[PDB]
């Protein structure tokens, strides 16, 4: 009945489907778990003890992570009158006796999560992995920090809780491989974006310096790089250049051409670059994933050959399809499949399957039949074919950004911390007080989690920027709000825009070539699929 | 069935040769090739590997980028574009990734003198 | 990847070692516990942690080790 | 010396030197000009009398077109105190004795543009073309309107001057074929855009209607479709949803998820559709552009042979490379170029006798040699390879939009005319007065030409909308500013964004495959070119 | 050199046939094909044209979408997938676009009886 | 595309005419000014505006017209 475990007896028909199943839905098995001889040893029991109890290890990652919005602020410990709300949020503030019966529960499920692959890897296979060393160090930070939070700097707790949460969820760690493979491309095009604003702020400083613009707004040079940075964004738009328009109308031609170039050539040719390094790094990851299917389909091939020769037998191919449990009449298909496979050895009549012949065979049966059964609109189609495809296909590319906004929140809670007060005086003349953004705040973790959303959408994004440059005094508060721009209009153009383009082009070729799937051939060929992938 | 190396002529310094590793026991995609040499008096040295299966053609540290490997599946031949005074051998490990234990390298070539 | 002149090798702890022996090398023990065929059993193997016990018994050698695709003899 | 003038009869091998030339740089001769048998009659002298004097016909189009910003306003004729500037522009106003010595001079060089191909078409070939029946009717409008403006509704002069200027410049008429082929695709995705706002304004009607949001802003379902339309745009962003946020913090989750979906899925999957129907309509135009020069290479072939059987001999090939006046020696071409033909007949030992042989032969020469000569950075390369490519490659896709903003200006000068006055009272409380826009106006033609630029960039675009809905009183002024949005989310996502992506992928292709072809072979291949363009 | 039609068997209503227009005087790419028929007693009627040059396979008003035309350059054959009681002929205009005036349709086939 | 029983045709003003004649049609005149070879010249042609003067002279017929790809006989 139950086909969940099946690795402890693990026969040549029984352990065959234990790995031939794991090439279908692409699961992971450790290459250390595979490099052992039997693949049924003391190690294999203790990976199905992971991925069966794998909901106590992933819903912990939120119980870990969402303790950040339910923390305190960093700093009402110096200040006076906390309980009077100085523009704060609404979530409660967990007391220190409530952060100890919730950081031990969270850290009883990390020294069970991270010290679990000592039960399927060695005392030295473990500690030489460059990731597994990290997640032991992240926990010893949280184990020191629980020790510090028991008996009494800037408290790097809530940055580790993001970083554990990135490394723990597989797809966010896998997404972050793209962003570190894309980064050398992006810092070039960032370094030519910057040369666009550096040059165009120099002419804008040169041209208007005597007249009524460059006395009013364009005062120095640095407060023109600053203004022409925000015109790049478009969000500053006539309010930059009104007093150079009121005094001569002709000088809009500088400014109606700068934001024409800045938004329609350069921003698209940041999008086109970051599209282009998304195409290359993604297929570099698929070929880093497809080669892991073939790790299994050389471990699938190499359990069968008890003779250890190099090929498998046609009757042995059929008689092992009984454990496959896909179709009733077994031998009436494999003779048809040899013509369905583009190649065949034909050194013998029947017993001839080369290892790459099998490598595409077991990736064909699972896609045509699709019958395992573990007992345990036309006008608007191509849009909602994609729009339904995308909702779990952006959850690793919109969970990275939520873990960029959970880094910047914790920075922003600490750099810009308790400042927008109803006791404050430099507040009440900024743009936060007149536009009335006096929540959207940074005085807390979910006051400032939402503030970064508004900054992410770019709706009036410089109201917050020009306020915190005035509430903190320095020009250095600018650099928090320019860093968010650069990193996350990489992220909101890379993994969010350029994905939704290429995910539309896949639910457009599964609708156009779907007509060819019922007209050109009723059964699936292998060379037409390889030719259609490079063609679009 | 067993291995045949070819391309091992008389090489001058500067230029180089182009090897070939012939086979008749279905010895690409399944039983993949390894180039291991031996300078006279020395021990062996691994110089090039290949998968016609995985499509990965990877090779060593001290020859990295120097020596280029390719294949011909249709005639089961593994080419090799080239103090390299050496004696080249071919090899047939069944495993590709960690062939150190579970393949060995089963069948060794007849020998050459490069 | 260092031999020792009953022969041992060095250094990928238990399933990264085969042991070979005018002649081309003949394979003797793949896995360092599995006598390859055609061979008298006076040559046996044993993995002892970070040592690889290749073995001379009867009277009448290029151990090997990879990790992913790069392979390290002895000499 | 000069080989341009040859309507005076060239030789049978020397009349080739034009039609083989006119396939290289892609000019056009009329299919009625080729319709006559000789192709050297009076119908050919009088096309080279066009494209030689073709600067008196294209710079007239701007003398025609830019009389719009140099007009008057429509309506200071009723009103009082014109010369006191009630926020008007800067240009002068041409008086009626200055619009008659400039509309006759414009209409002396426009009939001679329109009634010129009667010197190479008939009294019935001409009048059956409909990009020709129109341009006679457009002039009779301007000839009636000059007659009306001599001896004394809503004055449809300045809309015709755009429409002539579209039909007259070839690339703007050619671009507008895409937009009329793309339009049936776009009105579907527009009709699913509205269903996003119609649905999401209904839950936003429903959810908030009792509480403090839906009494302040979200009052009725008109003013939530209206508000949630502007949140789609992002430009309204926290100011819509502050009094829902101030009363419960949880109602950001409706609004931080609506603008998450509205901008990152839907706006990209309007961009993905409009980039999908740009790929199809562009190659549908290139394959309509190939036959404009492939018809030449059946008129090239069809003068070489004497008896019209379908052949060229080898010496008959070689006799014409000397007519090219490009390469030095004769026998080293066809001995090399026949091997460069991928599919040569080799029926004789010398000649290759087909018409599609020659159809790619005379196109491969124009790429490799490029030796006609009529006497008459690596890190930042792929960006400025495209950025220099794009400046004349968007001038037909940014000249359509300038002729959409010259339609809306003339509408907007007339629908929203001299209304923002310093005599007005309902002006001074709108958002134009408090933000001080109060210029960016719609009173002159270049007051409102710039205003539509700010609306196009979407920088504070609803200040003009929400202020003109209060100056005209209606809700119908909304529809001017929603229709500008829709057409230039076709136009600013089709013709500008989707082009700058695929123009980057071609100056990616001329950098990636330049390295590949430099190591693949010594000369140009024709089959790698046919496969590489069919990939991206 | 001159035309050969084939595929004209004995057709039933409902189903249809598939023609072929064989040739030996280089009669695709250059001299392209036209299918013109004649019902008995009637005049002629044009039923299908083709360019193997321009890659355009266009045909009439009263048969538009009914009758499908294709080609084979390698054997110089123009196929044609099909009150059609007719007598089919092939034709060789030198021109394609306006073959009325200057090409004509030079060589006509031998005849068939469909 | 209408004949007239000295033979004329109808309706593409001057170069839209071929003029043909048990038998398959033999071509006679392309363009109604150019006798096709191999045939005596007792059949001549002339384009007269919107009429095509195909011509009988001596004593001892399917005019043609296209524009782009669609071709219109007579009968
Ligand atoms: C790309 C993702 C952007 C994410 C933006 C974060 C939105 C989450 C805001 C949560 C606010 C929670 C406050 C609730 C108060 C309460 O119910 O008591
Ligand atoms: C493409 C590079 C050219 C732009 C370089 C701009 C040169 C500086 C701008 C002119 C003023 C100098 C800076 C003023 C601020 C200061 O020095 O105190
Ligand atoms: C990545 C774009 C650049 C980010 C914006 C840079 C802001 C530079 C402004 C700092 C200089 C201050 C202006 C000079 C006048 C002064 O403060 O005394
Ligand atoms: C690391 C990224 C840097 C991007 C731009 C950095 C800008 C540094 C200073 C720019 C303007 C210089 C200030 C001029 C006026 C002044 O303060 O004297
Ligand atoms: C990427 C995860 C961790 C990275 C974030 C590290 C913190 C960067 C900024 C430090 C926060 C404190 C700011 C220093 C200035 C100040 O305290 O006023
Ligand atoms: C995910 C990476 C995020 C790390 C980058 C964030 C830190 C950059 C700037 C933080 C604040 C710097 C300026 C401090 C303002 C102040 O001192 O008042
Ligand atoms: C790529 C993003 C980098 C962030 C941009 C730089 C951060 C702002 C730099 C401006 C600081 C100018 C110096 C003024 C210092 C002061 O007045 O106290
Ligand atoms: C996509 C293109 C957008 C086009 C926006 C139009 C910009 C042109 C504005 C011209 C203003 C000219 C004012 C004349 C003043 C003077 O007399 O000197
Ligand atoms: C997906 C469609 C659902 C949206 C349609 C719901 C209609 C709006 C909710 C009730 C308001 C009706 C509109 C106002 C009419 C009135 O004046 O009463
Ligand atoms: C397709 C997007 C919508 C286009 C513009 C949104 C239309 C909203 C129009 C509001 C109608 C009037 C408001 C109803 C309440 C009232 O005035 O009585
Ligand atoms: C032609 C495109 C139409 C786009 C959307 C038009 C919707 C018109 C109606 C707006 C909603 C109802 C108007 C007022 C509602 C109310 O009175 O409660
Ligand atoms: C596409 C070129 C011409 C199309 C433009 C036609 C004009 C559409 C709107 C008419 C303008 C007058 C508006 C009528 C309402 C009013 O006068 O108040
Ligand atoms: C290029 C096409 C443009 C044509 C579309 C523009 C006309 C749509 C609306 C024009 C004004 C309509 C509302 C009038 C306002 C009012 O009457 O006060
Ligand atoms: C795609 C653009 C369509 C334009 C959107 C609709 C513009 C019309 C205004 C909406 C209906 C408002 C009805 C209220 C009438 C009134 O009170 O005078
Ligand atoms: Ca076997
Ligand atoms: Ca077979
Ligand atoms: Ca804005
Ligand atoms: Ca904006
Ligand atoms: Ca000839
Ligand atoms: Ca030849
Ligand atoms: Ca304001």
């Amino acid at each position: 009945s139950e086909a969940i475990t099946h690795g402890t007896p693990f026969q040549k028909a029984a352990a065959l489907v234990d790995l031939a199943e794991d090439g279908i839905g692409l699961p992971v098995e450790i290459l250390d778990q595979s490099s052992f001889g039997e693949s049924a040893r003391y190690y294999f029991i203790f990976t199905r003890l992971d991925l069966i109890w794998s909901l106590n290890y992933f819903a912990l990652l939120f119980l870990n992570f969402f303790e950040q919005p339910l923390w305190c602020e960093k700093n009402p410990k110096p200040s006076c009158k906390d309980r009077d709300y100085y523009y704060l949020g609404e979530l409660p503030y967990l007391t220190n006796a409530e952060s100890i019966i919730y950081e031990v529960i969270t850290l009883a499920i990390l020294l069970v999560h991270t010290f679990f692959p000592i039960s399927y890897e060695g005392s030295r296979i473990f500690w030489t992995s460059r990731l597994n060393l990290v997640k032991v160090a992240c926990v010893v930070i949280l184990f020191v920090d629980v020790l510090v939070d028991f008996l009494y700097p800037f408290r790097i707790a809530p940055y580790v809780r993001v970083i554990i949460f990135i490394l723990s969820i597989r797809e966010l760690r896998d997404t972050l491989v793209l962003l570190s493979g894309m980064l050398g491309t992006y810092l070039n095009i960032l370094a030519l974006w910057m040369l666009f604003l550096l040059f165009a702020s120099w002419i804008a400083f040169v041209m208007f310096e005597n007249t009524q613009q460059g006395l009013t707004v364009f005062t120095s040079y640095g407060a023109t790089l600053y203004q022409m940075f925000i015109l790049f964004t478009t969000s500053n738009n006539p309010d930059v250049w009104i007093p150079a328009y009121k005094s001569s109308r002709w000088s809009s031609v500088f400014f109606v051409l700068y934001v024409l170039i800045g938004v329609y050539f350069v921003t698209n040719l940041i999008l086109a670059v970051v599209y282009d390094s998304f195409k290359e790094q993604l297929a570099k990851q698929v070929s880093g994933m497809d080669q892991m299917k073939r790790r299994m389909l050389e471990k699938a091939f190499g359990l069968i050959d008890s003779d250890k020769n190099g090929e498998i037998d046609k009757n042995q191919c059929i008689k092992l399809f009984e454990q496959l449990t896909n179709y009733r009449t077994l031998p009436k298909i494999s003779k048809e499949e040899f013509g369905l496979i583009f190649d065949e050895l034909d050194d013998t009549r029947d017993f001839k399957i080369n290892k790459d012949e099998f490598a595409d065979l077991c990736q064909a049966i699972a896609l045509r039949f699709q019958k395992e059964e573990v007992p345990s609109v036309q006008r608007y189609r191509a849009f909602i074919a994609t729009f339904i495809t995308l909702i779990p296909s952006l959850m690793p590319y919109l969970g990275t950004i939520f873990c960029v906004l959970c880094i910047y929140c914790s920075i922003g809670v600490q750099v810009f911390g308790g400042l927008v007060n109803a006791g404050n005086k430099k507040l009440f003349e900024t743009e936060l007080a007149e536009d009335d953004y006096l929540l959207f705040n940074f005085n807390d973790y979910p006051n400032g989690m939402v503030t970064l959303f508004n900054l992410l959408v770019m709706g009036n994004w410089q109201v917050w920027m020009e306020s915190y440059k005035d509430l903190t005094g320095t020009w250095w508060s600018i650099t928090y709000f320019v860093s968010f721009y650069v990193i996350t209009i990489l992220l909101l153009l890379n993994l969010v825009v350029a994905f939704v383009l290429e995910a539309f082009f896949t639910e457009l070729d599964l609708e156009e070539e779907e007509k060819c799937q019922g007209q050109d051939s009723q059964e699936k060929r292998n060379r037409r699929r390889s030719a259609g992938s490079k063609s679009r | 069935v067993q291995l045949v190396e070819s391309g091992g002529g008389l090489v001058q310094p500067g230029g180089s040769l182009r090897l070939s590793c012939a086979a008749s026991g279905f010895n690409v995609y399944s039983y993949s090739i390894h180039w291991v040499r031996q300078a006279p008096g020395k021990g062996l040295e691994w110089v090039a590997s290949i998968s016609s299966y995985y499509s990965s053609t990877s090779y060593a540290d001290s020859v990295k980028g120097r020596f280029t490997i390719s294949a011909d599946t249709s005639k089961n031949t593994a080419y090799l574009q080239m103090e390299d005074t050496a004696v080249y051998y071919c090899a047939r490990s069944y495993w590709y990734w960690r062939t150190s234990t579970l393949g060995g390298i089963d069948y060794w070539g007849q020998g050459t003198l490069v | 990847m260092t031999q020792s002149p009953t022969i041992t090798c060095r250094a990928s702890v238990s399933s990264a070692v085969a042991w070979y022996q005018g002649k081309a090398p003949k394979l003797l023990i793949y896995s360092a516990s599995s006598l390859y065929s055609g061979v008298p059993s006076r040559f046996s193997g044993s993995r002892s942690g970070t040592d690889f016990t290749l073995t001379i018994s009867s009277l009448q050698y290029y151990c090997q080790q990879s990790s992913s695709s790069l392979i390290t003899f002895g000499q």
